[PDB]
RNA sequence: GCGGGGUGGAGCAGCCUAGCUCGUCGGGCUCAUAACCCGAAGAUCGUCGGUUCAAAUCCGGCCCCCGCAACCA
RNA sequence: GAGUACGACCACACUUGAGUGAAAACACCAUAUCCCGUCCGAUUUGUGAAGUUAAGCACUCACAGGCUCAGUUAGUACUGAGGUCAGUGAUGACUCGGGAACCCUGAGUGCCGUACUCCU
RNA sequence: GGGCGGCAUAUCUGUUACACGACAACGCAGGUGUCCUAAGGCGAGCUCAGUGGGAACAGAAAUCUCACGUAGAACACAAGCGUAAAAGCUUGCUUGAUUAACGAUUUCCAGUACGAAUCGAGACUGCGAAAGCAAGGCCAGCGAUCCUUUGCGAAGAAUA
RNA sequence: AUGAUUAGAGGUCGACCUAUUCUCAAACUUUAAAUGUGCAAACAAACCGUGCCUUAGCCAACUGCAAGGCCGGAAAGAAAAGAAUUAGAGGCACCAAGUGGGCCUUCUUCGGUAAGCGGAGCAGGCGAUGCGGAAUGAACCGC
């Protein structure tokens, strides 16, 4: 016979971790260091670029943390990319930039900020220090960007990971987070250099256009398999030429109209569909049913 | 034999209570400490940076400096025929704020109420009255209080 | 019903190869190479938890070669170390989470040309079935615990060495 | 109380991660014994623990034996 | 009435079985040309959307184990103050006050924020 | 008593110690004069001790694999405390073990030094995508006057 | 939980598991007092007027936070609920003496078989102090 571990003394003992801990959520020792600062500066703002991506689209935030909750001050989701052209491909490095590229036109507006940091209107790849009270720059007198910092959560943080392409629409954006070019793609770990055309063309989804094509010629020269890889892509008639002409334009409705999200209905009691909880007294009637049913047989 | 090092015996001082291990949380990083504000200095044991004197535990304070990661504590402490004002340096953690001064503080917000409502007509609440009065109790139930003999038997054991 | 979910699928999740030689040295470099042939990737090494003096041991010494096959290339292995086998495995060869596993003597047995100098080498296969939904005890965000009802059991690891493989299981217990 | 030692059948090395000699056994040489020649076997390192991946070896306790102290009145 | 992201308190939230699950999500899932990383595209990374609630997840169930708050234990154990109190003593009671703990037993089985979304 | 012995002669952990702090004995049980270019710093991945089932030679114990596992392991050395997407393990890059304008403070305490610490300001940095984290290995591991000895006050500019 | 520990029971003998059970801990603890111990309880203070000035402080900025002031307002000068009391002048110095062998009791307490023995904690006392009592006694009772 094999000793229980899992006895009573063993639940007596235990001491439950935190619940965003125990469902595998929250880095807490790294959130305790992202949302310390300086006790000198006495609770002054600090907002925290909230990066999370699902298997279908991408949750990009900006929030300000508080003893009541973490307060939300702006979203955005590549799900509302289709409002501005975008409508395949929602979780690509393209559709990471442009939700990044929402977010930070959505955040400066709110902010009353807009049309005083345009960001980079046109994408390039490249990479650019980033204002920010802690560097020395230059010492100018010229008015700071708003700053955030970059939150990527449980996500690993590797060379080209999507959660950098929201990083580098934001900043293209007009927001100022700190960062350094070593997780973008196209950055050569060797002569520690970037490589801005490699990154411009994952911004632009030229890697989607190149293997859209690979895809069709594949399905091209066999017309009776199914083949599941870019299926909603050729249903409808999307060309890998018009790929990037598509981000582009996006970019441009984007920097237009930030506030357009999707079409709503616009219409309503709720109708409920949780199980009642069985109240003390008949938890205690139906067991002392039972008891009495076992009673009766003997 | 017996040492005296800056840790001595704090086997039972320096740690923490029963299935409540863990380093602080954020709302003690998420709050804010100011110069003149009144604080318990209570060392946290899983924190080994910046960690008071284990004389300075359990003391409550006055806020004198306040640093990046430190905070400043005026601490009153009785040397022979007189106390001294000892100031430690100790990381945030290791201060919560003390609540001191709630009830005074509450004791000069109801006066501001109840000035404010007295001098625009308002209607003050009624005052408590001494339950120390005399009265005519009426009973509901009268019982015999008595030593009976079942009270004998009932404090043998076996 | 529930048990017809095209979800519940017992698939081979893995099969892994391990040559335990014991003795490092040139031994073992030779191991390495008909694996490497074998299995047709680069397998790796296994250093020594303990020293034992009488398995002529020491504490950190590389003593066995051992390579993890997923896909069709662990397919076309198993099928392979069965024919050795002759499809017939015993009882307990199946352990209780659903995975089982065998050994053949002779690496030449499985159709590997013999080379002189590598010479000759017994392996352990063993095999891991399981279902599609196991990522979720293994992903790094929300991993959790997968579902009892959803492991794979001896029985059904049984049942499916018998149709897809037509094995025969002998009833025995290890003596 | 202080210091030091227990190791093949015997006497002693190695004591800072198993050896010698005698003895014993088999075969030669001799009429035979011894001496001599050729081979072989025999070792919980005093017991109990601990440290270490690994303790005859390093750190404690225990059992015998061995010495040096045990003074001033 | 629900979901997702970030959360505050950190079991009334955990653990073990069982059942149920609208919508939209979440998730399993498909794949490996590119960015990236491995003995292994298992994890991770990129690209996707053919399938499934089978798992995860959310609810509900158990005279469930834990846990939480009460009640009992009990004015008991202990204890501040007092006696030219008792007793050979060990100790004990008494006077003015304070006052536990386990076992056992009753009830309960998360709650509160910000933003977006479904129900609509 | 002294002697012999030992060291309670400087010093660290637990207990004595009576729930702040403080408290003696040649009281109890043990430590210290070292060790480490990593066993320091940082980032990232990972989870330990042990069980149970299974796999050629392989067995109580060699390696492989799946479950369980609140730490029952580890963190140089005594002990206590602390620690689980770490403070442990592996790994990659590094020299924050440098300098630091006589800043302030704690422990011992006469509120004197010494030794250890704590909170900082400046320079130059290391790691990190970033928030940040580090001026050694948290807390024992060490030294006045006088004397000896070493480093710093580079070169070049100034009619002073 | 960590150590110590007696006995049955339930899953040839035992071992091993499961439940509990006899007995414990200065160097064990989930829980946890009494007595304690830190701070506060309106006159250089605090509170109110997004009143005003300044800053090379914080924040992306700002009328927002930080700091030092200025100008005003209000102030049971601290109600009522048991809701303090005081033979309640606070602070600041200077110059110096004796002392640095202690001892005894109440509770707590370590070594020791124990001691009118050795060693501690809190507080009284003798020493330094007689007087009235316990016949007599440095310390007991009263004072
Ligand atoms: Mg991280
Ligand atoms: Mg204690
Ligand atoms: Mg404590
Ligand atoms: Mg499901
Ligand atoms: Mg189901
Ligand atoms: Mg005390
Ligand atoms: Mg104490
Ligand atoms: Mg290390
Ligand atoms: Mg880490
Ligand atoms: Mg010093
Ligand atoms: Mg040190
Ligand atoms: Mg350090
Ligand atoms: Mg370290
Ligand atoms: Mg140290
Ligand atoms: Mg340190
Ligand atoms: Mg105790
Ligand atoms: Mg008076
Ligand atoms: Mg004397
Ligand atoms: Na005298």
């Amino acid at each position: 016979f094999v000793k229980v571990v899992k006895n009573k003394a063993y639940f007596k003992r235990f001491q439950v971790k935190y619940r965003r801990r125990r469902e595998g959520k929250t880095d807490y020792h790294a959130r305790r260091q992202m949302v310390l600062q300086d006790k000198t500066k006495f609770g002054s703002p600090k907002y925290r670029l909230v990066v999370r991506i699902t298997n279908k689209d991408i949750i990009a935030q900006i929030v300000q943390a508080k003893i009541v909750g973490d307060e939300v001050v702006m979203a955005a989701y590549a799900h509302e990319l289709p409002a501005f052209g975008i409508e395949h491909g929602l979780t690509n490095y393209a559709a990471a930039y442009a939700t990044g590229l929402l977010l930070a036109r959505r955040t400066l507006a709110k902010l009353g900020i807009a049309d005083k940091f345009q960001g980079a209107k046109e994408a390039d790849g490249s990479y650019s220090a980033v204002r920010t009270k802690k560097d020395d720059e230059g010492d100018d007198e010229e008015r700071f960007p708003f700053k955030a910092i970059l939150d990527v959560g449980l996500a690993r943080t590797t060379t080209g990971a999507r959660v950098f392409g929201v990083l580098k629409g934001a900043v293209d954006g007009g927001m100022a987070v700190p960062h350094r070019p070593n997780r973008f793609p196209g950055y050569n770990k060797e002569k520690s250099s970037l490589d801005a055309k490699v990154h411009r063309d994952r911004i632009f989804g030229k890697h989607v256009a190149d293997y859209l094509k690979q895809v069709k010629e594949e399905a091209s020269s066999n017309p009776d398999e199914k083949c599941v890889q870019f299926s909603k892509y050729m249903a409808a008639k999307v060309l890998p030429e018009s790929i990037e002409g598509m981000y582009k334009k996006a970019h441009a409705a984007i920097r237009a109209d930030p506030s357009k999200s999707l079409p709503k209905k616009a219409k309503v009691a709720h109708k409920s569909y949780k199980t009642k909880k069985l109240s003390g007294a008949e938890k205690r009637a139906a067991a002392k049913a039972k008891v009495a049913a076992i009673r009766e047989r003997l | 034999v017996h040492s005296y090092g800056y840790k001595s015996g704090t086997r039972h001082l320096f740690a923490k209570k029963f299935r409540k291990h863990g380093v602080p949380s954020v709302s003690t990083i998420l709050t804010n400490i100011k110069v003149g504000d009144y604080v318990d200095v209570v060392a946290d044991s899983a924190v080994r940076e910046g960690m008071p004197h284990k004389y300075y535990h359990g003391r409550t304070g006055i806020v004198w400096n306040v640093t990046p990661r430190g905070v400043g504590v005026i601490i009153n402490k009785p040397v022979r025929t007189r106390t001294l004002r000892k100031r430690i340096c100790v990381r945030f953690e290791h201060v919560r704020k003390s609540r001191c001064q709630e009830a005074f503080k509450a004791k000069e917000h109801q006066f501001q109420a109840y000035l404010a409502a007295k001098k625009a007509g308002k209607a003050l609440p009624p005052l408590q009255k001494s339950s120390r009065l005399g009265g005519i109790v009426r009973p509901k139930n009268v019982e015999v209080l008595a030593r009976r003999v079942a009270d004998y038997e009932a404090m043998v054991p076996y | 019903s529930k048990a017809a979910n095209p979800m519940r699928e017992i698939v081979v999740k893995k099969l892994c190869i391990n040559i335990c030689v014991g003795e490092s040295g040139d031994r073992l470099t030779r191991a390495s190479k008909v694996l490497e042939q074998l299995c047709e990737q680069t397998p790796v090494l296994s250093r020594a938890r303990l020293t034992v003096r009488t398995f002529g041991i020491r504490r950190n010494e590389k003593i066995a070669v051992h390579c993890t096959v997923r896909g069709k290339k662990a397919e076309e292995l198993l099928e392979k170390g069965l024919k050795v086998k002759e499809f017939e495995l015993k009882s307990y060869n199946f352990a209780d989470t659903g995975s089982f596993g065998f050994g053949i003597d002779e690496h030449i047995d499985l159709g590997i040309k013999y080379d002189p100098s590598t010479g000759i080498y017994g392996m352990d296969f063993y095999v891991v079935l399981g279902r599609r939904g196991e990522r979720v005890a293994h992903r790094k965000r929300k991993c959790s615990r997968v579902g009892h009802s959803h492991h794979v059991t001896k029985e059904e690891a049984m049942k499916w060495f018998e149709k897809v493989h037509d094995g025969i299981i002998f009833q025995a217990k290890k003596k």
